[PDB]
């Protein structure tokens, strides 16, 4: 499964 | 032996009108099991292996929503990085993100990974300790300090040691008949005259899984690398892999040459002679 | 920007024999950026409805793709793959050779 919230804004 | 779960994301800006092209792929070892493509009609995360199809409607609904949230972050980050590097609106740029976990043969966490690229070069990476970041330039330095303040490493580490390994273990069980199965290489050798005095010996390995393999040539029991050609390992398209190793030899002397095959599926290394 | 030239392999999924149903593969790898034009040809003509794998990449960030189609090898028909990318001086045609 993928990260729930995804990566943090760059 | 050891198993891995990896996710790969690619976001490409489309300066002429519209959102970027976003593609996400999930792998368990050398098997792709899911995909999301922003250009496809469904707009859903889709199964790419039979053993994942058994996941319920809410698994697919959540995977679809979570991967779409990553595509929006990528959309915003393409705009942000363009500013950091002082690039124009007219160009196409790329962000790549890879992350994943490795488990032992039993099922416990071995290691985690996370790394991001911009325009095909390293941008920012999570370090081996899963607690600190490596920024390749001053633009990535701005991101690192945002991520240090926001505790981004702690959320990535928690996923990698938690949910990542929990779900990889479930996948390994669900797809055990194929994921835990090793397919040894099917080997043969061919002979191709170049002239009446020289010939190529080609040693083939077909239908193997996993992709990891070693093909080496020996002349009279000593390692030969001169006049050899090894192609990169390639997908057969059915889940299996292929590779060949070739050597140019004097015609009449092909019995001096032996090809040696090493693969996880072979209880003992294999030898081929013409 | 960084530019990496594609490496190309053209081959069949199974050992090839004339008259026997198989799959013609064109594996493209080690390229950057991801925009690439890949075509499979039969006697210099584009095969329609050719499928491809989902864009993925290696540890060095370079891309790879597999393009494929069902085909039946013959003694007479010539199969090839045609690749175009920003890194090539001209479109690259790699012929299918049963022995490679």
């Amino acid at each position: 499964r993928v990260l729930v919230n995804g990566t943090f804004l760059k | 032996g050891s198993h891995s779960m990896r996710y790969f994301y690619t976001s490409v800006s489309r300066p002429g009108r519209g959102e970027p092209r976003f593609i996400a792929v999930g792998y368990v070892d050398d098997t792709q099991f899911v995909r999301f493509d922003s250009d496809a009609a469904s707009q859903r995360m889709e199964p790419r292996a039979p053993w994942i199809e058994q996941e319920g409607p809410e698994y697919w609904d959540q995977e679809t929503r979570n991967v779409k949230a990553q595509s929006q972050t990528d959309r915003v980050d393409l705009g942000t990085l363009r500013g950091y590097y002082n690039q124009s609106e007219d160009g196409s740029h790329t962000i790549q993100i890879m992350y994943g976990c490795d488990v032992g043969p039993d099922g416990r966490f071995l290691r985690g990974y996370r790394q991001d690229a911009y325009d095909g070069k390293d941008y920012i990476a999570l370090n081996e300790d899963l607690r600190s970041w490596t920024a390749a330039d001053m633009a990535a330095q701005i991101t690192k300090r945002k991520w240090e303040a926001a505790h981004a490493a702690e959320q990535q580490r928690a996923y990698l040691e938690g949910r990542c390994v929990e779900w990889l273990r479930r996948y390994l069980e669900n797809g055990k008949e194929t994921l835990q199965r090793t397919d040894p290489p099917k080997t043969h050798m061919t002979h191709h005259p170049i002239s009446d005095h020289e010939a190529t010996l080609r040693c083939w390995a077909l239908g193997f899984y996993p992709a990891e393999i070693t093909l080496t040539w020996q002349r009279d029991g000593e390692d030969q690398t001169q006049d050899t050609e090894l192609v990169e390992t390639r997908p057969a398209g059915d889940g299996t892999f292929q590779k060949w190793a070739a050597v140019v030899v004097p015609s009449g002397e092909e019995q001096r040459y032996t090809c040696h095959v090493q693969h996880e599926g072979l209880p003992k290394p294999l030898t081929l002679r013409w | 920007m960084i530019q990496r030239t594609p490496k190309i392999q053209v081959y069949s999924r199974h050992p090839a024999e004339n008259g026997k149903s198989n799959f013609l593969n064109c594996y493209v790898s080690g390229f950057h950026p991801s925009d690439i034009e890949v075509d499979l040809l039969k006697n210099g003509e584009r095969i329609e409805k050719v499928e491809h794998s989902d864009l993925s990449f290696s540890k060095d960030w370079s891309f790879y793709l597999l393009y494929y189609t069902e085909f039946t090898p013959t003694e007479k028909d010539e199969y090839a793959c045609r690749v175009n990318h920003v890194t090539l001086s001209q479109p690259k045609i790699v012929k299918w050779d049963r022995d490679m």
